[PDB]
RNA sequence: CGCGCGCUACACUGACAGAGCCAGCGAGUACUCCCUUGGCCGAGAGGCCCGGGUAAACUCUGUCGUGCUGAGGAAUCCCUAGUAAGCGCAAGUCAUCAGCUUGCG
């Protein structure tokens, strides 16, 4: 530990999504969809700064928890709060 | 009249006119300070009639 | 100066007000002979009076510290739940204060609120320009000095309440630059050798502990009400 | 104002040549008299809307007596089709 | 290993510690009574039963949450009692009032079992604890019958025991094997 | 003498000084420290260095990080920025090249912005 | 179910303000054609002016 | 087989000075109920009789009722 | 009277109370929102004193629970990456613009 909370240095072995659920065995039922929906690029939290829309197909890179927020975000009241967008996620999650 | 807000230019003046009827009659006017700065009546103000 | 003279301007004043109903501060205007410069004079200060200004019925004071609130609200929490914990409504540091105060619409919704409100010196200094205009300039609903003065640089918290419970009832004293300035010193609901009294200790006070050049610069006091004529008592 | 009818407008959709006959609010009125006095309606599983011709939907909901008489039918749907609601 | 055990009295139940002894969160979100409130073998999750038939199923925390997860009113007449499988996490059990008990999945939103077969009030019940007797559920009625159920067969009771006195608790015990039915006075 | 390598950080206007000296382990931001420097759920974005370099690397660097300007976004991606320049350059610097090019491998596996800021410019479609 | 009565008026026309007190809608009136007839002067002598 | 039940007859709608129509709601929700009662003046309504805000309507005692009765009657015979 | 452009209001995206934490452009001996009841010192003109009319946001933590306390038709117009949209702060630059305009984050 260099300065970390006990619930990380518990799970440091491997990569989390929110701390708590794996991607160590996450079967997608359709051969079609397996190519476009990316779990194969882990992340920590579907906050991800990146210039997904520069082209076609980047969003065949994306990953698919950030897409969950991404599309939660849409109405005209929460167009900015992508905090609360993640924090969303996690609550369902949960 | 008498200086009321004054920006960079632009200034709003308060004791010297009585309705927006009369300084429409006196748009476009030219007005004059006592230093020497000349200038111009351009457009009335509404909420302080 | 003379208590006899003093209790039948003030007995004649009450009869003058009078021809829920009353609710009128009545308080005296001194007037000096010289201009005042000194800010530390210009530090506004209270008089302890021996009948206390304040009803102190369902009034609720708002505190306002410096060193740690979470210190001053463990005190509050801590200490006196007869009177203190039933007349403290909120203690809050200048930092919070210019942190969740600077509007218009907040500070005047917290002027709505509260009552009456107490300060600490090493605040005052700093609050005319913090607290707004509408809360500081009109009306007499401006924060007491208290000593909170010696992890917080303060006194001894059963000090601190023996301070307290003086300064609700004290009455403020402010300075003006001009050589005139007024004085709160009660209603007209009151009696008015109780008045009498008031005044009394509020002149000696006054002349004997911040007008300067005590009795030399000394000048005139008018008692008066809030709209009507002003009675004399020189000095 | 008043709606477009065969009872009093006839002679001058006759004279401009449009379709005498398709000028024909009667329909929905009775149609809406049948609807709403119809007892699925009182049951409450019965929910209406009327596609008018300019485009318009019109969603009518269950708890609504429609005035039997045509012309105060005819009033309210000029209110109606004029401030896009009707309070009760 | 935790720190909670749940109290229902009235209209509310009142989480308590076990370290402080001292009541940790008081739910009072319900209708009109509750009449059993269990917390799930994982610790997080406390289900009641309301007078007014339905059950609420809502997420605590070590502090204070009470964040409705489920609700279900099917039954339209009192729960007396509701538990959880001991085993499957997401599974429950309720005895209601009028003459069923039922089996419930978490997810879904309509019972997974019925079984009936009582013919009074039925009030206690119990899953079957041990390795070989994964889905059997015992339930004491009013009407001086404990019965045990198989889950897989949704007919009739498999055993049936009928008392003399109102059969107002139960308990299987840990080895699986023997009961105990408290009916009146023994 | 002593060992020490300062770094910056960049985001749209939030700037992120490190120096990193050799220490006993702790990572400070502002004076406070790094569990307690976010709001509360973009903990994960501050963490996401040290958790792909393991613990190890860390254990014997003092980093101490100031931080100004930009919204809360934003000083969150100049602070976990500035963590992985620092130890990347600390490593360059006083540990073998072998070592540094291990660390920046797994750092670009797992995403470039941890290393070079891209600026995102203006050139929509001409 | 428990039917309401649609609250309309018999005579409808777009072009005419619907409102029960004479004194409120007679003061709106006044109002508007105050405002009218000034904005109606304003203009005229910006014309004048010009 | 004999428990007593003394307190679970309170889900019925209770009356009241102006309004016949009081259900359990919540001692300072009732009263909100109550015609021209605001929220923070039931709260001193409450904090004045004493009653605990945890405490439902219908769960109160008749003398609980009545002097929250004679408080709501006069404001001003107690203290405000 | 008509037409658009902006502005405001219209409740789950709630209210209340606490705790914590973020910007950038901005410095002409220059800037003040009134008008008055009284009174002081003013032969007179006035000045005094007292009354009346460095962010928003966000995050975390609790108290309470949908209650005139209802997000906009036909049509028509625009928009494709730091774009739409939300948010506030500053300035007022010889034309235009305070019922607003332009900057800046």
């Amino acid at each position: 530990y260099d300065v970390l909370p006990k619930e990380v240095l518990a799970e440091v072995g491997s990569v989390k999504l929110f701390n708590r659920w794996s991607y160590d065995d996450i079967e997608i039922r359709d051969i079609s969809l397996t190519d476009y929906i990316q779990i194969r690029a882990p992340v920590y939290i579907p906050h991800s700064a990146g210039r997904y829309a520069v082209k076609r197909f980047r969003k065949a890179n994306c990953p698919i928890i950030e897409r969950l927020t991404n599309s939660l975000m849409m109405h005209g009241r929460n167009n900015g709060k992508k905090l609360m967008a993640v924090r969303i996620v996690a609550h369902a999650f949960e | 009249g008498t200086p009321w807000k004054i920006f960079k230019n632009t200034a709003f003046i308060k004791d010297m006119f009585n309705s927006s009827l009369e300084i429409a009659k006196f748009e476009g006017a030219a007005i004059r300070t006592v230093s020497g700065i000349r200038g111009q009546i351009k457009r009335a103000l509404s909420k302080p009639e | 100066v003379d208590p006899d003279q003093t209790l039948k301007a003030c007995k004649a004043l009450l009869a003058h007000i009078k021809k829920t109903v009353a609710e009128t501060p009545i308080w005296l205007t001194l007037t000096t002979k010289k201009h005042i410069h000194d800010s530390h004079r210009l530090q506004p200060g209270k008089i302890i009076l021996p009948h206390p200004l304040n009803t102190s019925e369902e009034i609720s004071v708002c505190l306002i510290t410096a060193d740690p609130q979470r210190f001053y609200k463990n005190a509050v929490a801590d200490e006196f739940p007869e009177d203190l914990r039933a007349k403290i409504g909120r203690v809050i540091d200048i930092s919070h204060l210019k942190a969740k105060f600077k509007a218009y619409e907040a500070q005047r919704k917290l002027f709505s609120e509260h009552d009456v409100f107490l300060a600490d010196t090493r605040i005052i200094n700093r609050l005319p320009k913090a607290l707004g205009k509408t809360f500081y300039k009109t009306t007499t609903k401006r924060p007491i000095p208290v000593v909170l003065m010696a992890n917080a640089n303060a006194r001894p918290i059963p000090e601190i309440v023996a301070e307290i419970r003086k300064a609700i009832g004290a009455a403020l004293v402010h300075l003006s630059p001009s050589t005139n300035t007024a004085i709160k010193v009660g209603y007209a609901n009151w009696e008015p050798e109780k008045l009498a009294a008031n005044i009394e200790t509020v002149i000696r006070e006054l002349v004997e502990r911040f007008v300067p050049q005590k009795w030399q610069n000394v000048r005139n006091f008018y008692v008066k009400g809030p709209e009507t004529a002003a009675l004399p008592i020189y000095q | 104002y008043t709606l477009l009818n065969s009872d009093e407008h006839i002679g001058i959709m006759r004279k401009m040549n449009r379709d005498i006959s398709d000028a024909r609010p009667d329909i929905t009125h009775q149609c809406l008299l049948t609807l709403l006095d119809s007892p699925i309606n009182k049951a409450g599983k019965l929910q209406i809307y009327i596609q008018t011709a300019k485009g318009v939907l019109i969603e009518v909901s269950p708890t609504v007596r429609i005035p039997r008489t045509f012309k105060r039918f005819a009033g309210l749907m000029v209110q109606l089709l004029h401030r896009l609601s009707i309070k009760g | 290993t935790n720190d909670l055990f749940a109290v229902t009295a009235g209209p509310r139940v009142e989480i308590f510690s076990i370290r402080k002894r001292e009541p940790l969160k008081t739910i009072g979100r319900f209708d009109s009574e509750a009449h059993c409130g269990e917390i799930r073998p994982d610790g997080r999750v406390l289900v009641a039963g309301e007078d007014t038939g339905r059950m609420q199923v809502f997420d605590v925390g070590q502090g204070t949450r009470a964040v409705i997860l489920k609700t279900w009113h099917i039954h339209k007449q009192p729960v007396w009692v509701t538990k959880w499988s001991p085993t499957e996490l997401t599974t429950l059990m309720s005895c209601s009032d009028d003459k069923t008990v039922r089996l419930w999945d978490l997810p879904s939103n309509d019972p997974t079992r019925l079984f009936t077969g009582h013919t009074d009030y039925v009030r206690c019940g119990a899953f079957m604890p041990g390795s070989a007797n994964s889905n059997l559920l015992v339930s004491g009625s009013y009407d001086e019958t404990v019965r045990v159920w198989d889950a897989r067969a949704p007919g009739g009771a498999v055993m049936t025991f009928k008392h003399a006195d109102p059969i107002e608790d139960v308990l299987p015990l840990p080895s699986g094997t023997t009961l105990l039915a408290a009916s009146g006075n023994a | 003498s002593v060992q020490a390598v300062q770094v910056f950080g960049k985001k749209k206007n939030a700037t992120a000084v490190a120096r990193c000296v050799q220490g006993k382990g702790l990572i400070k931001v502002n004076g406070k420290p790094l569990k307690l420097f976010a709001p509360e759920i973009l903990r994960a974005k501050l963490y996401e260095p040290i958790l792909i370099l393991g613990t190890d690397k860390f254990a014997d660097v003092d980093i101490r990080i100031r931080v100004a300007g930009g919204g809360h976004t934003s000083q969150v991606y100049a602070v976990r920025q500035a963590i992985a320049k620092s130890i990347v350059a600390y490593y360059a610097k006083y540990v073998d090249e072998h070592s540094k090019n291990l660390l920046k491998q797994e750092l670009i596996q797992f995403d470039r912005s941890l290393l070079v800021a891209d600026p995102r410019r203006c050139e929509p479609k001409k | 179910i428990k039917t309401y009565i649609p609250k309309f008026e018999d005579d409808f026309d777009p072009d005419k303000h619907y409102d029960p007190n004479r004194e409120r809608a007679e003061l709106a009136k006044l109002k508007a054609e105050h405002k009218r007839e000034r904005k109606g002067a304003l203009r005229e002598l910006r014309k004048d002016a010009q | 087989s004999l428990v007593s039940g003394e307190k679970t007859n309170f889900n019925h709608i209770l009356r009241l000075l102006n309004t016949n129509v009081d259900g359990k709601q919540k001692v300072v929700y009732a009263l909100t109920q109550i015609k021209g009662v605001g929220r923070r003046y039931s709260n001193l309504v409450c904090k004045k009789a004493d009653v605990d805000l945890k405490k439902r309507a219908g769960e109160l005692t008749s003398e609980e009722l009545e002097r929250l009765v004679t408080i709501i009657q006069n404001p001003l015979a107690y203290k405000i």
